């Protein structure tokens, strides 16, 4: 039931888990940039350092 | 094993004469016998003459001598400080010590039936220890400290909402008593108790009627706290902490007017002692 | 068949 | 197996969740922004 | 008036009542149930 | 405040407390 | 079909630490038992930790910046430092400084989330054993009054400041200003109610304690299987309350009482506090309109004056 | 089988109206709008 | 078989009928209605 | 059981499990679109960025 | 057994969601910055 | 072995944690640099 | 067998230094000898 | 399970703990060059010791 | 055999050291003879 | 086991407590070296004995 | 076991407690030396009896 | 057959001396008769 | 056991007994010594009796 | 185990070393002799 | 084990307690006379009764 999983992981990985770790990482890569975005348009807004 | 039994038989086996505290003084009890379901022996008598006599004496003085019909208006209240330790049959404050002495002879009484039903039964003495540290309870507060100050006038009168009356002037006449400490372990002692029944009869409740066997209850109170008292611990500890409870608190009406005047001021020496005074700057000094 | 808790289990 | 997958996504979710909220909370107590401001 | 407020019913007096009720009809049931017939164990041999 | 009878009854108070002492010893005692 | 073994050695998250048991002495001797471990680490309980350590360290930070960062001052003052509610100038509004009365709101959120996780926590692991569920009812019955306390009623009145201070000396002054705000306490019914609950549980915990120490030479407290059939011990409970006061009960219904008498405390408790700002301004003289305060024309004030 | 008992009806319904029937008198006697029992 | 017996029928009706007499009496004397127990 | 299921996601669903999962994911959708059009309806009324 | 279940899972997303939007409706609400429910 | 990994890793990252917001918030309330200023 | 395992050493000295320093540095920013952190 | 372990570390890691190990200590270094630069700009902002 | 072990004897010895130490710190910080930590 | 530990220190350590050990010595040098340059300085800035 | 320890102190003893023995004292000893030089520099620094 | 312990003698000994030692030590201080940490 | 015991003590010590015994009073003895010394020396400086 | 003995020895020293302390406490608190006046 | 007390008092004493009882009484003895002694004293110096 480790066929997906590349062989450098696979004493820590499982199928199951490695679907739900692409997921997770997607999701975290996904929140990144939102929050590049975010903080440059506050800054934009009223700089914090003075 | 075991079999159907009626009650009657458990009832009937165990009734036996003559081994509670008269009859191993005087060689036997005058009054050794059992009134329907109660054993009235010594001591069965002069709480039940104590309990007649208090009633009666109660309503006299509230009904007669106040005029009142409302029971939650009365105002059974003690001589005034300015007669000191003197009874008198012609002031007023007599039918309070009459009852007073009467609700005495009541509780003791019953203290020492429960030591003779503990003696005729064969059980440990625990129930007479927990009943006997409320009627301390009960001395101190009229007995004891109105000796030590001086006056029968500082007992509590015993109207239904007007003992609460002495209640909140003797507990801002010597403000603040929240912060006395006999006070506060006996408030942590109540809360504590008022926790562990709730938690018990959870317990017990949780497991009655299940087929289970009894080490699941073992399982599941160490999980939850990684820690399971047992079986007859927890019975120890309720009774032990029920008892506290009120011996803790016993000391801090005691010493309030006796020894102490002020509970504020009595931490004035927290932040004199040496280890940390003359540390701070303004505001945060002493 | 009862029991002290109100059961009547065969 | 030593780690497991499911307590490390567990603890990581509610780490996260957890500062973004006391970041919030501190930034609406400081002032410096308009915002919700009357 | 001598007579207290409606207030006075309602916070006061019926549940003081009810209380009392309870009490007295909670002690008659589980009095009811203690004594009745049920599994013990002999006193004869069990003793 | 007299403090001879006041002491008195502070002792009263004191031996209060002496029934649940001798049962916690009682309850060491006898688990060896 | 329960494993007890695997429910108290399981590794991974739902699962159990500390796995090789303790063992105390003093806890053997006094209390009968003293093994320690191992507890229960699954869902539901690393969230009540991390979010009530979170509350935690706020509050402990705080302290620290009101005190100056002296740490022996911190240790004169720790029992009088609290952290206190928004005054009254702001209503229920979070726009407040954070000295002021914002990190009150943040670790008051955090602890709330804290124990509605805990309550959780108990219903699933009494579920997963074979046992039912009356812990997790009474602890429902205890955060009544909790969110009473720091929810509901500032939430009726209109304001933060109606809620305690979190300090060792606080919760008393909290106590003391409720009472004194709304008129005389000892005059509310449902405090009343609550305090003869409150009493009644303290009684009824220490007799049947008492009782069954008494009567444990016949190993009466194992009252698991004293419900399917009654020994001795069992039968000289029943008899002695029964010469003593005419009537009795069983080893399964004096749980029951008590149940309901810890119970009880709570929701009459609640409702008085609720009650006490809302509806009832002024508890001694809705007494005296409602004919329960004794007249006292002549004090004899000579006893409460030094 | 029935889902109630006959014993349980009446005395829920009997200990309703007494109840009912004390509170409504007590709450109009101390109203004053009727001249009943008045000195 | 019937829902109650006669002895609890008789115990909850003397009960009932010696309660209310009580009460009814203390509220017509405390109202101050008619002269009966005036000094 | 574990006949609707694509055979990715086999080892983590179930025929009901994945019905109850559709069911979730659309109304989460509705819910995202109701929100956006609140979002732009208060922010035409008062902005609340100043 | 299974790593994850969907149950659990639904249960906690629901909770929070549901925690989050009454904090928001109350912060938002709370702080006079909108002109809602003025007398 | 007579230290597992898992429990070190646990308490570092615990112990990082706490003395960075220790730090952030020591600095906030000093009032020497000009963050998040009203 | 041993007086004192390595593990217990480890974690009791640990600790020590972590208070101690925590301490020392409380101590001296509120003390207000050196400039540090002011103004 | 100890392969890829050095011949001096064998009696203390696995292969799974190597791995592991490998990741936190290249994020131990990567913060740490983040906090160095970070300590040089809030001092080149305003110097903390005077 | 022996009355006291050697583990409990270097506890109670460290931590009275310990304490003993901070004690007299603080007493002598506190008591302003010597100029030490002044603004 | 009791390999690499010298003959003296056999009754206490191990292999992996030995290396763990030798490591904890590395770090208190350095430490303490750091610690006695700082102070050092520190006294150099401004002395704390009048 | 009881190799190393001397015969008179045998029935308290050990090897390992006798070793950690010998390390206490010499910490022992170091602390009283410090400590010595320490309330000589303070009392000629400023003398705390008068 | 030994009326009382060895391990408990000298425990309560120690314990009495460090306590006795401390009282007297604060008392001495605390009176004022010797210089000791003045200033 | 009874082995280094006097013959008059036998019936109450032990063998390790008697030599913590022999510390104990010892450290005694030594305390009784400097305590007097320090007793004369705040005689000789400020007598507490006038 | 006899209980006289080690009852007796037990209250005796009690009661002395309360007494030594009370006694030494109220003579230094009422002035009578010198003793530790400054 | 009674054959150093007395026959009068085997009922009520042992070997050691035997031995016990001499050093209180001793005890007792010296406590009474340094008693006896300081009382001298203090009356000599400053005397209570007038
Ligand atoms: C516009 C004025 C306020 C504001 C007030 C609010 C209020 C009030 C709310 C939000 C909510 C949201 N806001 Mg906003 N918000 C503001 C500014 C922002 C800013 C910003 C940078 O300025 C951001 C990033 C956000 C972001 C957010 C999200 C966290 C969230 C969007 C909903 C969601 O997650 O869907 C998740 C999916 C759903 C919510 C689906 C709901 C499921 C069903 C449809 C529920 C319907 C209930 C129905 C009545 C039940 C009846 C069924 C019966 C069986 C019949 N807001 C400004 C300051 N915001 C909402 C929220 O927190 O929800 C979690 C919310 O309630
Ligand atoms: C937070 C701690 C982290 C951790 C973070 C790191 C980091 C970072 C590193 C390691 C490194 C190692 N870790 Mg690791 N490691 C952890 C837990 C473990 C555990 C365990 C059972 O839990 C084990 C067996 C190990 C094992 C190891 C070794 C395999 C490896 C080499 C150690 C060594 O030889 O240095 C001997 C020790 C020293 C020489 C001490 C050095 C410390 C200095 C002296 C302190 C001051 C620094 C100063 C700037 C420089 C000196 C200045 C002076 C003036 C001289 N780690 C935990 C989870 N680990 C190192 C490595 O190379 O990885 C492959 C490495 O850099
Ligand atoms: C508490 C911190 C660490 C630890 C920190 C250190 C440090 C640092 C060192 C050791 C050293 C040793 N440790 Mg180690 N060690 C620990 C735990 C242990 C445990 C255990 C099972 O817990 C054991 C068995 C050991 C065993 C050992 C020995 C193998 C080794 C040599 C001891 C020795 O002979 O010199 C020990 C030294 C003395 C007994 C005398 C020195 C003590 C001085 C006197 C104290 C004051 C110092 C001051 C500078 C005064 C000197 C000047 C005076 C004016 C004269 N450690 C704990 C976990 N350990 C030493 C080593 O490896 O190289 C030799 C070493 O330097
Ligand atoms: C004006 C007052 C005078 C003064 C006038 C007097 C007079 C008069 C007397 C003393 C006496 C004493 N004074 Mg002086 N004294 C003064 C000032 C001081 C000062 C001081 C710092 O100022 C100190 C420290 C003392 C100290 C003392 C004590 C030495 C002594 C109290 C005896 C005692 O405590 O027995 C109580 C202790 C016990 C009963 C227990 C004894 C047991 C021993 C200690 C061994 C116990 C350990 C052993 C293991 C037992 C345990 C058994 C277990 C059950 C196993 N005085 C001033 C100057 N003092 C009294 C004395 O008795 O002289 C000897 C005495 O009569
Ligand atoms: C001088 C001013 C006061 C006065 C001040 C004091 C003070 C102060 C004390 C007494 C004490 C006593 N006083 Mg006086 N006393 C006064 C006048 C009187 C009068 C009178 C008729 O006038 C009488 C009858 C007494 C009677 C007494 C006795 C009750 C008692 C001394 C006998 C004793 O118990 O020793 C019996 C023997 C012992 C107690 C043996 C115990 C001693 C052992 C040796 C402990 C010594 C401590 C030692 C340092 C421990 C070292 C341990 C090792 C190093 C390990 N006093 C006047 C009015 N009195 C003392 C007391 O109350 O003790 C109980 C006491 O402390
Ligand atoms: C020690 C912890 C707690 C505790 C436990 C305790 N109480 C106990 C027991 C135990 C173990 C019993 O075994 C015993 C019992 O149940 O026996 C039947 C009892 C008992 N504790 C009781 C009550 C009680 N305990 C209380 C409290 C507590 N008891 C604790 C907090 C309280 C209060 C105020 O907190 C009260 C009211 C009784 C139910 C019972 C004792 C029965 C008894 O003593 O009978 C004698 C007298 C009568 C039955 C009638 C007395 C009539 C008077 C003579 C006339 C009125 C005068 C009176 C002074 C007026 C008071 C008016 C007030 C409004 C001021
Ligand atoms: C705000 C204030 C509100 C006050 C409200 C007070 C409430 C009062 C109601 C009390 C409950 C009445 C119960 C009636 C029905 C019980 C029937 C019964 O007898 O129940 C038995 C147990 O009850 C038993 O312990 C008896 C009942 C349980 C024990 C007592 C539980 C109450 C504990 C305290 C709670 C309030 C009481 C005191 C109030 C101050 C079990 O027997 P079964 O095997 O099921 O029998 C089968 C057949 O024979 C027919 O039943
Ligand atoms: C705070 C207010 C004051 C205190 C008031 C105290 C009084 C009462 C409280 C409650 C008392 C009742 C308690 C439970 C009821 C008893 C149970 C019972 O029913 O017991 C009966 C016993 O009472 C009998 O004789 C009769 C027993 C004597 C009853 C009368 C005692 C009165 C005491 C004086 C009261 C004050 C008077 C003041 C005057 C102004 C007999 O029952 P049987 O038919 O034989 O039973 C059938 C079998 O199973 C057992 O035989
Ligand atoms: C003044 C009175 C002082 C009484 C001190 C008693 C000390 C020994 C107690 C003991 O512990 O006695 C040991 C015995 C028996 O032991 P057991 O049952 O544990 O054995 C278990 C065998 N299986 O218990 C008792 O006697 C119980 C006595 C209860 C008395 C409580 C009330 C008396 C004190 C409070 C005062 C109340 C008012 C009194 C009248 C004014
Ligand atoms: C607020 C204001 C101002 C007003 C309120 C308005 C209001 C709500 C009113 C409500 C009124 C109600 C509810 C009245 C109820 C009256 C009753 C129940 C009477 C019962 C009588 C029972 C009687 C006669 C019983 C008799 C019993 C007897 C003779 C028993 C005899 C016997 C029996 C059973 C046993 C042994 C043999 C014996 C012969 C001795
Ligand atoms: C059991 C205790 C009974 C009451 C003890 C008090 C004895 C009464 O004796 C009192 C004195 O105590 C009092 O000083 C004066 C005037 O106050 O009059 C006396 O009658
Ligand atoms: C889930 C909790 C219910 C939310 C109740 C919201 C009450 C809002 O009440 C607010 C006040 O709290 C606020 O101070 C003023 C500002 O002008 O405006 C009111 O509307
Ligand atoms: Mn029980």
């Amino acid at each position: 039931q480790n066929d997906l999983v590349p062989d450098q992981w696979k004493p820590l990985f499982n199928n199951a888990e490695w679907l739900v770790h692409d997921i997770v990482v997607k999701t975290i890569y996904g929140g990144l940039i939102i929050a590049v975005i975010a903080h440059v348009l506050c800054w934009a807004w009223t700089p914090w350092i003075r | 094993s075991a079999e159907v039994i009626p009650f009657s038989i458990i009832e009937e086996f165990y009734k036996r004469p003559g081994k509670t505290l008269a009859a191993r003084f005087f060689g036997v009890d005058p009054f050794d016998f059992w009134i329907g379901r109660f054993y009235v022996g010594l001591f069965g008598a002069i709480s039940i003459i104590g309990i007649i006599l208090g009633v009666a004496f109660y309503l006299y003085e509230g009904v007669v001598n106040e005029g009142t019909l409302n029971i939650l208006a009365m105002r059974i209240e003690p001589p005034p400080v300015s007669q000191g330790l003197n009874v008198d049959p012609a002031q007023p404050g007599f039918f309070w010590f009459l009852t007073m002495v009467a609700a005495t002879i009541a509780f003791v009484g019953w203290l020492l039936r429960q030591i003779d039903i503990s003696l005729k039964l064969d059980m440990g003495m625990e129930v007479p220890i927990a009943f006997g540290a409320v009627v301390s309870s009960w001395i101190t507060l009229q007995w004891l400290r109105p000796i030590a100050m001086g006056a029968w006038g500082h007992g509590f009168p015993l109207g239904i909402t007007h003992h609460l009356d002495w209640v909140s002037n003797i507990g801002y006449q010597y403000y603040n008593f929240f912060y006395n400490p006999f006070h506060a372990i006996g408030i942590t002692l109540l809360f504590a108790s008022t926790l562990f029944l709730h938690m018990h009869g959870s317990a017990v409740l949780s497991e009655a009627k299940r087929n289970i066997s009894d080490q699941n209850i073992h399982v599941f109170w160490r999980n939850i706290l990684g820690y399971s008292i047992g079986e007859i611990g927890i019975h120890r500890v309720a009774f032990w902490t029920g008892a506290a409870s009120v011996l803790f608190s016993n000391l801090c009406i005691f010493l309030s007017g006796t020894f102490v005047k002020d509970w504020n001021a009595f931490w004035g020496f927290w932040d004199k002692m040496p280890i940390w005074n003359g540390v701070g700057q303004g505001a945060l000094v002493a | 068949a009862a029991a002290p808790a109100g059961a009547a289990a065969a | 197996r030593p780690f497991e997958f499911r307590t490390s996504v567990v603890v990581s979710t509610l780490l996260g969740l957890v500062m973004a909220l006391l970041i919030h909370f501190v930034v609406l107590s400081s002032g410096a922004f308009n915002w919700l401001r009357a | 008036s001598p007579w207290p407020v409606w207030s006075g019913y309602a916070l006061c007096f019926v549940p003081l009542a009810a209380v009392i009720l309870g009490f007295i009809i909670a002690a008659r049931f589980t009095d009811k149930q203690a004594t009745s017939a049920y599994l013990r164990l002999d006193p004869a041999k069990a003793n | 405040m007299n403090w001879i009878v006041a002491t008195f009854m502070l002792m009263f108070v004191l031996v209060a407390f002496l029934p649940l002492v001798v049962s916690l010893a009682y309850t060491w005692v006898t688990n060896p | 079909p329960i494993d007890l073994h695997d429910e108290e050695y399981r590794d991974g998250l739902e699962g159990t630490i500390a796995k090789p048991p303790g063992h105390v002495g003093w806890m053997q001797r006094l209390l009968g038992e003293g093994q320690v471990g191992p507890i229960y680490v699954g869902l539901w309980g690393v969230i009540s930790f991390i979010t009530f350590f979170a509350s935690a360290f706020i509050i402990l930070v705080d302290y620290g910046r009101q005190v100056g960062w002296n740490p022996i001052i911190y240790l004169r003052e720790f029992w009088n430092l609290a952290v206190y509610p928004p005054p009254t100038e702001y209503g229920l509004s979070w726009n407040v400084p954070w000295d002021k009365g914002g990190a009150w709101l943040a670790a008051t959120f955090f602890l709330h989330i804290s124990v509605l996780t805990w309550w959780a926590r108990l219903y699933t692991r009494a579920k997963a054993t074979g046992v039912g569920t009356q812990l997790a009812w009474g602890f429902a019955s205890a955060l009544s009054l909790y969110f009473v306390i720091y929810l509901f009623h500032p939430l009726a009145l209109g304001n933060w400041s109606a809620a305690p201070g979190h300090g060792f000396r606080a919760i008393l002054d909290w106590t003391n200003y409720v009472s004194i705000h709304w008129g005389n306490f000892y005059y509310n019914p449902f405090h009343m109610l609550s305090i003869f609950f409150l009493l009644g549980s303290t009684l009824l915990l220490a007799m049947h304690g008492a009782t069954i120490v008494a009567t444990s030479k016949w190993k009466s407290e194992m009252e698991f299987t004293e419900m399917m059939a009654e020994g001795p011990g069992t039968q000289r409970a029943q008899l002695f309350w029964r010469w003593v006061m005419g009537w009795n009960a069983n080893s399964y219904n004096i749980h029951i009482w008590a149940w309901w008498f810890a119970a009880f405390t709570a929701i009459t408790g609640a409702i008085g506090l609720f009650l006490s700002g809302t509806l009832v301004p002024d508890w001694y003289a809705w007494g005296e309109t409602a004919k329960i305060v004794a007249p006292w024309p002549n004090p004899d004030w000579a006893q409460y004056v030094f």
